Protein backbone atom coordinates (compact mmCIF):
# COMPACT_ATOMS: atom_id res chain seq x y z
CA UNK A 1 0.00 0.00 0.00
CA UNK A 2 1.13 3.22 -1.34
CA UNK A 3 0.50 5.35 2.26
CA UNK A 4 0.66 4.05 6.12
CA UNK A 5 -2.64 5.03 6.92
CA UNK A 6 -3.71 2.14 8.99
CA UNK A 7 -0.50 3.41 11.45
CA UNK A 8 -2.17 7.24 11.56
CA UNK A 9 -4.66 6.19 14.55
CA UNK A 10 -1.36 4.65 16.46
CA UNK A 11 0.32 7.34 15.85
CA UNK A 12 -1.36 10.01 16.90
CA UNK A 13 -2.03 8.27 20.30
CA UNK A 14 1.46 7.54 21.12
CA UNK A 15 1.77 11.51 20.18
CA UNK A 16 -0.44 12.19 22.64
CA UNK A 17 1.20 10.52 25.56
CA UNK A 18 2.94 12.18 27.87
CA UNK A 19 6.59 11.34 28.50
CA UNK A 20 -0.70 9.03 46.31
CA UNK A 21 -3.51 10.07 44.18
CA UNK A 22 -6.20 10.40 46.63
CA UNK A 23 -4.52 13.42 48.25
CA UNK A 24 -3.13 14.58 44.94
CA UNK A 25 -7.06 14.58 43.81
CA UNK A 26 -8.19 16.56 46.38
CA UNK A 27 -4.90 18.75 46.30
CA UNK A 28 -6.10 19.55 42.04
CA UNK A 29 -9.49 20.35 43.12
CA UNK A 30 -9.08 22.53 45.82
CA UNK A 31 -7.03 24.79 43.56
CA UNK A 32 -9.46 24.24 40.79
CA UNK A 33 -12.50 25.31 43.23
CA UNK A 34 -10.95 28.74 43.59
CA UNK A 35 -11.07 28.98 39.59
CA UNK A 36 -13.70 31.66 38.05
CA UNK A 37 -13.18 31.23 34.65
CA UNK A 38 -15.49 28.75 32.75
CA UNK A 39 -12.72 26.33 31.72
CA UNK A 40 -11.48 25.97 35.79
CA UNK A 41 -15.22 26.10 36.66
CA UNK A 42 -16.17 23.69 34.12
CA UNK A 43 -13.00 21.18 35.54
CA UNK A 44 -13.89 21.10 38.93
CA UNK A 45 -17.51 20.28 38.47
CA UNK A 46 -16.41 17.17 35.98
CA UNK A 47 -13.78 16.34 38.85
CA UNK A 48 -16.19 16.60 41.51
CA UNK A 49 -18.68 13.93 39.24
CA UNK A 50 -15.64 11.50 39.31
CA UNK A 51 -14.87 11.54 43.00
CA UNK A 52 -16.77 8.06 43.23
CA UNK A 53 -14.49 6.62 40.21
CA UNK A 54 -10.97 7.88 41.94
CA UNK A 55 -10.19 3.94 42.75
CA UNK A 56 -11.18 3.08 39.24
CA UNK A 57 -8.93 6.07 38.10
CA UNK A 58 -6.25 5.31 39.95
CA UNK A 59 -5.73 1.27 39.39
CA UNK A 60 -6.40 2.19 35.46
CA UNK A 61 -3.25 4.54 35.68
CA UNK A 62 -1.71 2.05 37.83
CA UNK A 63 -1.83 -0.46 34.91
CA UNK A 64 -0.83 1.28 32.19
CA UNK A 65 2.56 1.96 34.11
CA UNK A 66 2.11 5.73 34.41
CA UNK A 67 0.57 6.03 38.45
CA UNK B 1 -4.35 34.53 40.68
CA UNK B 2 -4.55 30.80 40.32
CA UNK B 3 -1.32 28.78 39.82
CA UNK B 4 -0.37 24.79 39.72
CA UNK B 5 2.76 23.26 40.66
CA UNK B 6 4.89 21.51 38.59
CA UNK B 7 3.47 17.91 40.05
CA UNK B 8 0.43 19.40 40.41
CA UNK B 9 0.30 19.97 36.47
CA UNK B 10 1.65 16.67 35.96
CA UNK B 11 -1.28 14.94 37.67
CA UNK B 12 -3.52 16.96 35.66
CA UNK B 13 -1.98 15.91 32.44
CA UNK B 14 -2.35 12.43 33.68
CA UNK B 15 -5.66 12.68 34.21
CA UNK B 16 -6.40 14.29 31.25
CA UNK B 17 -4.39 11.58 28.84
CA UNK B 18 -6.33 8.70 31.07
CA UNK B 19 -9.47 10.04 30.14
CA UNK B 20 -8.02 10.38 26.36
CA UNK B 21 -6.58 6.66 26.37
CA UNK B 22 -9.53 5.48 28.09
CA UNK B 23 -12.25 6.72 25.27
CA UNK B 24 -13.67 9.52 26.95
CA UNK B 25 -12.49 12.49 24.56
CA UNK B 26 -14.81 15.18 26.03
CA UNK B 27 -13.73 14.64 29.58
CA UNK B 28 -10.19 15.15 28.25
CA UNK B 29 -10.67 18.41 26.67
CA UNK B 30 -12.68 20.01 29.66
CA UNK B 31 -9.23 18.71 32.05
CA UNK B 32 -6.52 19.92 29.76
CA UNK B 33 -8.32 23.01 28.67
CA UNK B 34 -8.31 24.10 32.26
CA UNK B 35 -4.42 22.31 32.62
CA UNK B 36 -3.60 25.00 29.50
CA UNK B 37 -5.28 27.94 31.05
CA UNK B 38 -3.22 27.90 33.74
CA UNK B 39 -0.20 27.04 32.28
CA UNK B 40 -0.71 27.82 28.31
CA UNK B 41 2.87 26.99 27.72
CA UNK B 42 2.42 23.25 28.43
CA UNK B 43 3.33 21.59 25.24
CA UNK B 44 2.94 17.58 26.33
CA UNK B 45 -0.98 19.07 27.30
CA UNK B 46 -1.25 20.55 23.69
CA UNK B 47 -0.60 17.50 22.06
CA UNK B 48 -2.62 15.47 24.14
CA UNK B 49 -5.30 18.20 23.95
CA UNK B 50 -4.93 18.09 20.15
CA UNK B 51 -5.63 14.71 19.59
CA UNK B 52 -8.78 14.58 22.78
CA UNK B 53 -10.45 17.35 20.66
CA UNK B 54 -9.62 15.07 17.50
CA UNK B 55 -11.28 12.07 18.88
CA UNK B 56 -14.13 15.08 20.03
CA UNK B 57 -14.84 15.38 16.58
CA UNK B 58 -14.25 18.98 17.03
CA UNK B 59 -11.90 19.98 13.57
CA UNK B 60 -12.03 23.67 13.67
CA UNK B 61 -10.68 24.10 17.15
CA UNK B 62 -8.07 20.94 16.13
CA UNK B 63 -6.45 22.94 13.23
CA UNK B 64 -5.89 26.14 15.43
CA UNK B 65 -4.36 23.78 17.87
CA UNK B 66 -2.26 22.42 15.21
CA UNK B 67 -1.31 25.36 13.79
CA UNK B 68 0.11 26.32 17.15
CA UNK B 69 2.44 23.76 17.77
CA UNK B 70 3.97 24.17 14.28
CA UNK B 71 4.36 27.25 14.95
CA UNK B 72 5.70 27.14 18.60
CA UNK B 73 7.49 23.20 17.34
CA UNK B 74 7.77 22.88 13.56
CA UNK B 75 10.63 20.11 13.99
CA UNK B 76 7.69 17.39 15.52
CA UNK B 77 6.24 15.88 12.43
CA UNK B 78 3.35 15.02 14.85
CA UNK B 79 1.95 17.91 14.06
CA UNK B 80 0.90 17.87 10.97
CA UNK B 81 -0.69 14.41 11.27
CA UNK B 82 -2.86 16.30 13.61
CA UNK B 83 -3.74 19.08 11.30
CA UNK B 84 -4.05 16.74 8.49
CA UNK B 85 -6.84 15.13 10.66
CA UNK B 86 -8.22 17.63 11.80
CA UNK B 87 -8.48 19.82 8.14
CA UNK B 88 -10.16 16.02 7.22
CA UNK B 89 -12.58 16.21 10.02
CA UNK B 90 -13.21 19.84 8.14
CA UNK B 91 -14.01 18.52 5.27
CA UNK B 92 -10.74 20.18 3.20
CA UNK B 93 -9.49 16.71 1.86
CA UNK B 94 -7.32 18.72 -0.40
CA UNK B 95 -5.67 20.46 2.41
CA UNK B 96 -5.84 17.32 4.33
CA UNK B 97 -3.64 15.38 2.10
CA UNK B 98 -0.94 18.29 1.64
CA UNK B 99 -0.38 17.92 5.51
CA UNK B 100 -0.05 14.25 5.39
CA UNK B 101 2.42 14.80 3.19
CA UNK B 102 4.69 17.08 5.14
CA UNK B 103 4.05 15.04 7.85
CA UNK B 104 5.68 11.87 5.98
CA UNK B 105 8.29 14.11 4.65
CA UNK B 106 9.36 15.25 8.47
CA UNK B 107 8.95 11.89 9.56
CA UNK B 108 12.33 11.04 7.20
CA UNK B 109 14.33 14.23 8.58
CL1 LIG C 1 -9.71 11.12 53.12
Amino acid sequence: RLYPERLADRALLDFATPHDFHQAMQGLRSVLAEGQSPELRAAAILLEQMHADEQLMQMTLHLLHKV
Amino acid sequence: NITLTKRQQEFLLLNGWLQLQCGHAERACILLDALLTLNPEHLAGRRCRLVALLNNNQGERAEKEAQWLISHDPLQAGNWLCLSRAQQLNGDLDKARHAYQHYLELKDH
